[PDB]
């Protein structure tokens, strides 16, 4: 239909990777 | 005038494809698309208020095999609805294929497919990172003097039945009500310093409190804190954005309270990442698509 003008939950499997110690970079 | 589904044919045949493969249009039909995308951004607000369902994707930088593998995925339009972050062009090898196959859903579905700007969408940064030599290779310096006149008019900010605020790089310590972001006259240039910069340009850190310098020269970075007291004044949920590489394509900070999402596998070379894909259904129920790299 139309996209342009409740709450906010995960599902099971999104796992929360915060505090995993992924690494990011911002460039290269 | 502008024969959208053969230019859209042509860029979907090189689908199946070993990664790599040009599709080559004309300039007149990349020109078409530009100037025709740029009166639909025009029309449409620069803080676009969305509703859900829709897909969220990050950054691209020209890997256009990725983009397709990404609608593969989550499905071609008009079978789901899109939003991407910014960042289409540049570092990749083929930024055109990308933006023109993205320009071309804008015009094909312009209420179910929309495109946020990046800091890569600007004529200072994207002539020295790869789209300008793409383009001077492979059509003229006019062409580009084209693509920033486009770029100079895509929206800013978008948010999502009034409950995930999206954006390329993050806040602003100049951001209190998102009618300063409505206000923003277009077409315009990203400044260095300023609200506009920072929605392009800031990043989150975790060691920081409150606003620091960002090492990338520009803009500021912000912390969990900052996020949490933003989203309690505009009564947000989420903050999604994009502009930084990760690992597992997403990465939460502040508790949930902001995803970082990246859509282009294996960016690095010397840090091997996989790309991303936010899906969100009518109840706001959010979940992740990975792509693994090829
Ligand atoms: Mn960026
Ligand atoms: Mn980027």
């Amino acid at each position: 239909s139309l996209t342009i003008k409740k709450k906010v939950e995960w599902t099971s499997d999104t796992v929360d990777n915060e505090h995993m110690g992924r690494r990011s970079s911002k460039c290269c | 005038s502008l024969n959208l589904d053969s230019i859209i044919g042509r860029l979907l045949e090189v689908q199946g494809s070993r990664p790599g493969k040009n599709v080559q249009l004309t300039e007149n039909e990349i020109r078409g698309l530009c100037l025709k995308s740029r009166e639909i951004f025009l029309s449409q607000p620069i803080l676009l208020e969305l509703e859900a369902p829709l897909k969220i994707c990050g950054d691209i930088h020209g890997q256009y095999y990725d983009l397709l593998r990404l609608f593969e995925y989550g499905g071609f339009p008009p079978e789901s609805n899109y939003l991407f972050l910014g960042d289409y062009v540049d570092r990749g090898k083929q930024s055109l294929e990308t933006i023109c196959l993205l320009l071309a859903y804008k015009i094909k579905y312009p209420e179910n497919f929309f495109l946020l700007r990046g800091n890569h969408e600007c004529a200072s940064i994207n002539r020295i990172y790869g789209f300008y030599d793409e383009c001077k290779r492979r059509y003229n310096i006019k062409l580009w003097k084209t693509f920033t006149d486009c770029f100079n008019c895509l929206p800013i900010a978008a948010i999502v039945d009034e409950k995930i605020f999206c954006c390329h790089g993050g806040l602003s310590p100049d951001l209190q009500s998102m009618e300063q972001i409505r206000r923003i006259m277009r077409p315009t240039d990203v400044p260095d310093q300023g609200l506009l910069c920072d929605l392009l340009w800031s990043d989150p850190d975790k060691d920081v409190q409150g606003w620091g310098e960002n090492d990338r020269g520009v803009s500021f970075t912000f912390g969990a804190e900052v996020v949490a007291k933003f989203l309690h004044k505009h009564d947000l949920d989420l903050i999604c954005r994009a502009h930084q590489v990760v690992e597992d394509g997403y990465e939460f900070f502040a508790k949930r309270q902001l995803v970082t999402l990246f859509s282009a596998p294996n960016y690095c070379g010397e840090f091997d990442n996989a790309g991303a894909m936010m899906s969100v259904d009518e109840t706001l129920m959010c979940s992740f698509q990975i792509l693994k790299p090829a």
